[PDB]
């Protein structure tokens, strides 16, 4: 079965850092894209991060030079170092390719909250 | 009027096969919602991978890579753009469940890039690499990545390629695994 499970989300606070993996069984990573998206609800997945198999990245505006997304061949897996987190930043994560994303196939995701606790 | 120069860009262009007979057995509606679709998830793609779209005709797509920046992979970025582009095309179903099949060619050179203000894609760019491309859109075969010798050399240590059975022309298969 092909799958992808997030995981990594909790609550932090404004100013903190959170790591997000994605987990791939199904697929090579080396040979595929991969990209992070959010959806808060004031719209659907909007893309954060991206990752080509030859190894560029490009975020969107809002996250950029915050975010950093990296690849693990090994592992199989692809992960979103999150740093100097916003309130704006609060919302459920999920990794795709681009087929997943035109497919709609998308995983759980992990959620992630901004807040004072 | 102005125009720009540059040594090295490579360039896409890719074209829906039979898109007269799909257009001509859809439902108008139902095809500007498909066409939308698709073309949302190209320009999504498009800029995930940083590239620029410079032309929109029809059912025909032009992406160009090292312009209006310049990378020194530049071959290889619209590469690994085209399997994601095809993949993306193969996954999209239209209502009734049939893929949308293309033809993509691709071409590496020197281009002449400029703004024209006054259209919607506002930054031309013709040339060399330009002219090549849409050759290897035009004889390409259903569902496969058609590129020149030139494309072939930068491209050929990190992806496998096929020759095609005087120019000599190659598809792109995919990337490799392991060098
Ligand atoms: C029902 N669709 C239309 C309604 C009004 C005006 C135009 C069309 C339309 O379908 O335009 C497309 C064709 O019908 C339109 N077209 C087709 N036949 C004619 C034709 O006889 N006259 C005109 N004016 N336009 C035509 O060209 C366009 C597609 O060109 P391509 O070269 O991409 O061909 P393809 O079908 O994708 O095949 P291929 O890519 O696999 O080779
Ligand atoms: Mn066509
Ligand atoms: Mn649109
Ligand atoms: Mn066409």
């Amino acid at each position: 079965q092909w799958q992808l499970v997030e995981s990594g989300g909790g609550l932090v606070q404004a100013g903190g850092s959170l790591r997000l993996s994605c987990t791939a069984s199904g697929i090579i990573l080396s040979i595929n894209s991969m990209g992070w998206y959010r959806q808060t609800a004031g719209n659907e997945r909007e893309w954060v991060a991206f990752s080509t198999a030859g190894g560029s990245t490009t975020y969107a505006d809002s996250v950029k030079g915050r975010f950093t997304i990296s690849r693990d061949n090994a592992k199989n897996t692809v992960y979103l170092q999150m740093n100097s987190l916003k309130p704006e930043d609060t919302a459920v994560y999920y990794c795709n390719t681009p087929a997943g994303r035109v497919g709609g196939t998308w995983g759980q995701g992990t959620p992630v909250t901004v807040s004072s606790h | 009027i102005i125009a720009d120069k540059y040594d090295e860009a490579s360039v896409l262009f890719a074209d829906i096969v039979g898109f007269t007979e799909r257009a001509s057995s859809t439902a108008p509606a139902d095809l500007v919602r498909f066409l939308d679709r698709l073309y949302s998830a190209f320009d999504e793609l498009v800029d995930q991978h940083g590239l620029e779209k410079i032309k929109v005709s029809g059912d025909s797509y032009m992406v160009v890579s090292g312009v209006p920046r310049p990378r020194p992979d530049h071959t290889q970025a619209l590469a690994d753009f085209a399997l994601d582009m095809t993949n993306v095309a193969a996954q999209l179903k239209d209502p009734r469940g049939n893929p949308v099949p293309l033809r993509v060619g691709l071409a590496t050179g020197p281009v002449v890039a400029g703004v024209v203000g006054s259209r919607r894609f506002f930054y031309d760019v013709w040339g060399d690499a330009v002219n090549v491309a849409s050759r290897m859109e035009s004889t390409d075969s259903v569902g496969q990545i058609q590129v020149p010798d030139e494309v072939y050399e930068r491209l050929k240590d990190d992806f496998v390629l096929r020759e095609r059975g005087v120019m000599r022309t190659w598809y792109l298969i995919g990337r490799k695994v392991a060098a």
